[PDB]
C-alpha cells in the first residue's frame, strides 16, 4: 500500500480565545484527537463545541476530545470551502496514529486494497433463531 | 438469442419473499438486468409505499410468481 | 467490537451510509454483485458510536446493513470526560 | 369557478356542513319529542 | 314486576320525585312578573317535565325502588320499546353507513392515485352511490352467497 | 353493579390485548420482521423508517402494567 501516513507535526493553532469546550481529564488520561489541514485564506468558521474562530495561512492544528467532533468539522470544511484534511489520535505514552483516510482517497468511493471485514453473503431474512445457537458464544448474525 | 431471464415487461408479480414489506404482494416488473453475475436482477414497482418511503427494490426469480 | 455492524448481499451499492457515517466506520469495496460492483464494509467498528442513521438511509427491501448492539466502552458511548 | 367546487369538495368543509345538518336534525327531533326515552310506537 | 320492580304508573317514589321537582321549579317561578318571558319559559318547562312524567307512566316502564326508571333488556318483547326495536333500528342505520362507505371505496379504488379521491371525495359519485342504503342487508347477502365479500390469501398491496 | 362489571370486563380485555400483542408479535411484524434476533429487551430500532420507540415485547409488558394497576384499582 503506497499510502503512507504524514506523521502529524507541531504547527500553529487557529486564533481563538480558549473556552469551556476544550479538553478535560479524559484527554489528559486516556486519549484525545488532533485535526490538521492547510487553509487557503484567513476566514471564520464555527468550532464544533461553541462559538467561532479564524484560521491562519498554511497548515493548521486543532485539538479536540472525541473523533466525532473532528470528523464533523472536517465534513464542514469539505462541504463549505473544498479543502482536504486529516486527523490523528494521540496516546499519553507519546504515540500518534493516523485514522481517517487510511489511503488518502475518501472512504466515500472505491479504492481496491481494503479488505472485507464483516460481510455476510445472505439476505437479512436468512438469519436463524436464538434457540438454534443458545448456550454457545455464537450469535445469529455471525 | 441467449434467452433473457425474468418476465418480459408489465407482468404483475406476486412476491414470494418473506422478509420484505410486500410478502404476498402484487407488484410490477420494470426491468431485469441480463447480466448473469447479478444476485438480484429483477426490480419491481408497487402502488403501496413502505415505511422507509421507498417504492422499489430488487429480487431474484425464485422469489417471484408470474401471476396474471 | 463494542457494537457490531453487519452487511447483507441485498446491498445495491448505492453508498448512502458512508456519506452519512458520522465517525468514519464504513466504506465501499469492489464486488461483483451489483451494477456498481461495490459492496459495503465495516473494518472500523471500534469507533462505531451506535446511531442508526447509517441504516436509516439504506433504501432496500427491508434493510441491507444492520447495527447490532452489544457491550459498552469509553468511545462507543460518545464520552468526552 | 370549478376550482372553488373542487375546493368545496375537500373533506373539512364537507364534513362541517354534513355534521351541522345532522346535529340540526337531531336537535329538531329532540324538540319535537322531548326526552324520548322509550320506543312507544310498537 | 321483574324482581319486584313495580311500574311507576303505580309506585310512589316516582310521584315524590315529580312532586319535589315541580315544587322547586314553582318556588323558583315566583321571583319575576307572572308574564315575563323567562317566567313563561319556566312554566313551559314545568308542564314539559310534567307531561314527561305522564308519558313515562304510559308505557309499562318498570320502575325502581328509589323512584327511577329501569330498563328490562332480558329479551322478553313485553319490554321491547327500550332495546330490541331501537337496537335493530340502529343496526339498520349502521349497516347502511358501513355498506355505503365500503361500496364507495371499492368503486373509487379504480383510478390513478385513489388517495386524491379519498381526501377530496367524488361528490358526484358520492351522491349517486350514497342512497343505496336500502340494499345493504340484501346486497351484501348475495355477496356472501357468491363469496365476493371476503378474500382468502391476498393481504398486502391490494 | 352492571356498569362496574362492564368497566371491569373492558379492563380485562384491553390488558389481555396488550399482553397478547406483546407475545405473538414478539418474533416480528412488518415493521421489524427480524426482531427475533434482537433478544427480549432492547431500546429501539432507530428513529428512521417511521420511528420505532417502544417496540420491544418488554415494552409491551411495560405498557400493560399500567392497565393492570388500573383494572385492579
Ligand atoms: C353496556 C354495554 C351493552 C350495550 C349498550 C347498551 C346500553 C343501553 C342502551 C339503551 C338504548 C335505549 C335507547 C332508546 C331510545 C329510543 C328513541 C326513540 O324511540 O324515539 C322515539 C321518540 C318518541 O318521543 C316520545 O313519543 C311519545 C309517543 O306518544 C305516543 O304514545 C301516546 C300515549 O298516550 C299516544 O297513545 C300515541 O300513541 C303517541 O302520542 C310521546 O309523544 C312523548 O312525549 C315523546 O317524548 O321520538 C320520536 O318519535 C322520533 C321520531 C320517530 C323516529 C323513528 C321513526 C322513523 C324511522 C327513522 C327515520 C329517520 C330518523 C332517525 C331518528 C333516530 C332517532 C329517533
Ligand atoms: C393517523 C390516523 C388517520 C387519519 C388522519 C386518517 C384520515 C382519513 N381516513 Mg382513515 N384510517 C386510519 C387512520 C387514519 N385515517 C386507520 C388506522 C384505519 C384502519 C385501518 C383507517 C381506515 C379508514 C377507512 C376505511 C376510511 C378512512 C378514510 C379517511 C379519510 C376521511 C375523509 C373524510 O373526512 O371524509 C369526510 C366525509 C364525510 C364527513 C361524510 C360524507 C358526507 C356526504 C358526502 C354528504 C355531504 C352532504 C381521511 C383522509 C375514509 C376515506 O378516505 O374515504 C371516505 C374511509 O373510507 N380511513
Ligand atoms: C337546519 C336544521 C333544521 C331542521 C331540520 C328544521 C326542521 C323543522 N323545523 Mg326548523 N328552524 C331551524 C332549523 C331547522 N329546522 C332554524 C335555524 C330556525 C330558526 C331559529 C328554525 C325555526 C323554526 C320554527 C319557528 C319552526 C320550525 C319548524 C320546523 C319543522 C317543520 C314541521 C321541521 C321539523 C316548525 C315546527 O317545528 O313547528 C311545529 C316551526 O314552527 N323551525
Ligand atoms: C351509547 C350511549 C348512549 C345511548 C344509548 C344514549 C341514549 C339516549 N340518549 Mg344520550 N348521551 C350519551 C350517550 C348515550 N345516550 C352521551 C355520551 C351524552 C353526553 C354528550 C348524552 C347526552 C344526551 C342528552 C343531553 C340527551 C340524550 C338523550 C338520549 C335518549 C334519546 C332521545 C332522542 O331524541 O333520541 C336515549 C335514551 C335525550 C334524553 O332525553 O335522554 C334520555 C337527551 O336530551 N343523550
Ligand atoms: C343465553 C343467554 C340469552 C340469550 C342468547 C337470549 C336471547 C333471547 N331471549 Mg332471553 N333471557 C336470558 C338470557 C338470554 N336471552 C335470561 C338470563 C333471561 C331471564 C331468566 C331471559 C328471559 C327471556 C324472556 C322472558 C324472553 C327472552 C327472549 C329472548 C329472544 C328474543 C332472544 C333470542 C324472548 C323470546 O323467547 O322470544 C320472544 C322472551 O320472551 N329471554
Ligand atoms: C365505511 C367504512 C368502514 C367500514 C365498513 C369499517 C368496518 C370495520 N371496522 Mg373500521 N374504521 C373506519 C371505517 C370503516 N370501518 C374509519 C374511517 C376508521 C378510522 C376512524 C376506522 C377505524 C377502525 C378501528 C380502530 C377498528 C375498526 C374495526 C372495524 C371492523 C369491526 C367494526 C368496528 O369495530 O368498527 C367500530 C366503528 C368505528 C371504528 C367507526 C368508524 C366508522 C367511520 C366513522 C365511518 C366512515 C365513513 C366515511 C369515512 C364517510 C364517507 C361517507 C361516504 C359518502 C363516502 C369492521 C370490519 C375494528 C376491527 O379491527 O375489527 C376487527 C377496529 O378495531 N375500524
Ligand atoms: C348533489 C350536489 C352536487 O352534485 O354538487 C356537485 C358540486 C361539484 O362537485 C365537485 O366538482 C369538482 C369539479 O368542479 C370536482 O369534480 C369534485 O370532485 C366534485 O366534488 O359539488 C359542490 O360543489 C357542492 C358541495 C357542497 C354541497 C352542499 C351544498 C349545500
Ligand atoms: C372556516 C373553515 C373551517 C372551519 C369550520 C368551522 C369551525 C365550522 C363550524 C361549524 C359550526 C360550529 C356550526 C354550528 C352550528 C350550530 C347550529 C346549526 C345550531 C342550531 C341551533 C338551532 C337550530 C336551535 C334552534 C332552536 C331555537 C333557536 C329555539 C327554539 C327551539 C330550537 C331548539 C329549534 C374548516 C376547518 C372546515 C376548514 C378551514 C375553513
Ligand atoms: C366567532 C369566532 C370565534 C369563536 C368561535 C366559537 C367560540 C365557536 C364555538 C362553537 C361551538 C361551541 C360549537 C359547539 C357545537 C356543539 C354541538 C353542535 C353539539 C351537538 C350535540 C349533539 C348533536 C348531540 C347529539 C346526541 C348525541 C350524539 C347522543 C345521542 C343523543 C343526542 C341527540 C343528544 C373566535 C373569536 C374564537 C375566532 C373567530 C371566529
Ligand atoms: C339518534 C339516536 C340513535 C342513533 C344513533 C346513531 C345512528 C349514532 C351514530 C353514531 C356514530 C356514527 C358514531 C361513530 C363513532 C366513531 C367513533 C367514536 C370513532 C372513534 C375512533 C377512535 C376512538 C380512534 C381509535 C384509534 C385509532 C383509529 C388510532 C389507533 C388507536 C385507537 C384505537 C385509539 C338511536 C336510534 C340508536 C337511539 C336514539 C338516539
Ligand atoms: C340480541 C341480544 C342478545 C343476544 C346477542 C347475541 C346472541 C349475539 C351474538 C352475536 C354473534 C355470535 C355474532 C357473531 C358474528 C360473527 C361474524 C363472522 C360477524 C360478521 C360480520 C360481518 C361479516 C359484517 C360485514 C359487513 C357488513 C355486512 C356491513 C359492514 C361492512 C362489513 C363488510 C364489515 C342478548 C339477549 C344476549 C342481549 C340483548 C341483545
Ligand atoms: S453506527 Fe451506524 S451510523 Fe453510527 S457510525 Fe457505526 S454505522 Fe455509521
Ligand atoms: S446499505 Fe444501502 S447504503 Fe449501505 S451500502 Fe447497501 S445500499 Fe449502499
Ligand atoms: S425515542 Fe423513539 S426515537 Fe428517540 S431513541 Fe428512543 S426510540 Fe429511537
Amino acid at each position: 500500500g503506497f499510502v503512507p501516513p504524514q506523521l502529524d507535526p507541531s504547527t500553529p493553532s487557529p486564533i481563538f480565545g480558549g473556552s469551556t469546550g476544550g479538553l478535560l481529564r479524559k484527554a489528559q488520561v486516556e486519549e484525545f484527537y488532533v485535526i490538521t489541514w492547510t487553509s487557503p485564506k484567513e476566514q471564520v468558521f464555527e468550532m464544533p463545541t461553541g462559538g467561532a474562530a479564524i484560521m491562519r495561512e498554511g497548515p493548521n492544528l486543532l485539538k479536540l476530545a472525541r473523533k466525532e467532533q473532528c470528523l464533523a468539522l472536517g465534513n464542514r470544511l469539505r462541504s463549505k470551502y473544498k479543502i482536504a484534511y486529516q486527523f490523528y489520535r494521540v496516546f499519553p505514552n507519546g504515540e500518534v496514529q493516523y485514522l481517517h483516510p487510511k489511503d488518502g482517497v475518501y472512504p466515500e468511493k472505491v479504492n481496491a486494497g481494503r479488505q472485507g471485514v464483516g460481510q455476510n453473503f445472505r439476505s437479512i431474512g436468512k438469519n436463524v433463531s436464538p434457540i438454534e445457537v443458545k448456550f454457545t458464544g455464537k450469535n445469529s448474525f455471525d | 438469442k441467449p434467452p433473457p431471464r425474468g418476465p418480459k415487461r408489465g407482468t404483475k408479480v406476486k412476491i414470494l419473499r418473506r422478509e420484505s414489506y410486500w410478502y404476498n404482494g402484487t407488484g410490477s416488473v420494470v426491468t431485469v438486468d441480463q447480466d448473469p453475475n447479478t444476485r438480484y436482477p429483477v426490480v419491481v414497482r408497487f402502488a403501496k409505499v413502505n415505511y422507509a418511503g421507498v417504492s422499489t427494490n430488487n429480487y431474484a426469480l425464485d422469489e417471484i410468481k408470474e401471476v396474471a | 467490537m463494542s457494537h457490531s455492524v453487519k452487511i447483507y448481499d441485498t446491498c445495491i451499492g448505492c453508498t448512502q451510509c458512508v456519506r452519512a457515517c458520522p465517525t468514519d466506520v464504513l466504506e465501499m469495496i469492489p464486488w461483483d454483485g451489483c451494477k456498481a460492483k461495490q459492496i459495503a464494509s465495516a473494518p472500523r467498528t471500534e469507533d462505531c458510536v451506535g446511531c442508526k442513521r447509517c441504516e436509516s438511509a439504506c433504501p432496500t427491501d427491508f434493510l441491507s446493513v444492520r447495527v447490532y448492539l452489544g457491550p459498552e466502552t469509553t468511545r462507543s458511548m460518545a464520552l468526552s470526560y | 369557478m370549478r376550482d372553488i367546487k373542487t375546493y368545496l369538495s375537500v373533506a373539512p368543509v364537507l364534513s362541517t356542513l354534513w355534521f351541522g345538518a345532522l346535529a340540526g336534525l337531531l336537535i329538531e327531533i329532540n324538540r319535537l319529542f322531548p326526552d324520548a326515552l322509550s320506543f312507544p310506537f310498537f | 314486576d321483574i324482581a319486584g320492580l313495580t311500574p311507576c304508573k303505580e309506585s310512589k317514589a316516582f310521584a315524590k320525585r315529580e312532586k319535589q321537582s315541580v315544587k322547586k321549579l314553582n318556588s323558583s317561578l315566583k321571583k319575576y312578573a307572572p308574564d315575563s318571558a323567562p317566567a313563561l319559559a319556566i312554566q313551559a318547562t314545568i308542564d314539559k317535565t310534567k307531561r314527561r312524567f305522564e308519558n313515562y307512566g304510559k308505557f309499562g316502564l318498570l320502575c325502581g325502588s328509589d323512584g327511577l326508571p329501569h330498563l328490562i333488556v332480558s329479551g322478553d318483547q313485553r319490554h321491547w320499546g327500550e332495546f330490541i326495536t331501537p337496537g335493530v333500528l340502529f343496526l339498520y342505520i349502521a349497516g347502511w353507513i358501513g355498506w355505503v362507505g365500503r361500496s364507495y371505496l371499492i368503486a373509487v379504488s379504480g383510478e390513478k392515485k385513489p388517495a386524491m379521491r379519498e381526501i377530496i371525495i367524488d361528490v358526484e359519485l358520492a351522491a349517486r352511490i350514497i342512497p343505496r342504503g336500502f340494499i345493504w342487508p340484501v346486497a351484501a347477502y348475495r355477496e356472501l352467497i357468491n363469496g365476493d365479500l371476503v378474500v382468502d390469501d391476498a393481504d398486502i398491496g391490494y | 353493579d352492571f356498569l362496574v362489571h362492564h368497566a371491569i370486563a373492558l379492563g380485562l380485555h384491553t390488558t389481555t390485548l396488550i399482553l397478547v400483542k406483546g407475545a405473538l408479535d414478539a418474533r416480528g411484524s412488518k415493521l421489524m420482521p427480524d426482531k427475533k434476533d434482537f433478544g427480549y429487551s432492547f431500546p429501539c430500532d432507530g428513529p428512521g423508517r417511521g420511528g420505532t420507540c417502544d417496540i420491544s415485547a418488554w415494552d409491551a409488558f411495560y405498557l400493560a402494567v399500567f392497565w393492570m394497576l388500573n383494572t385492579i384499582g
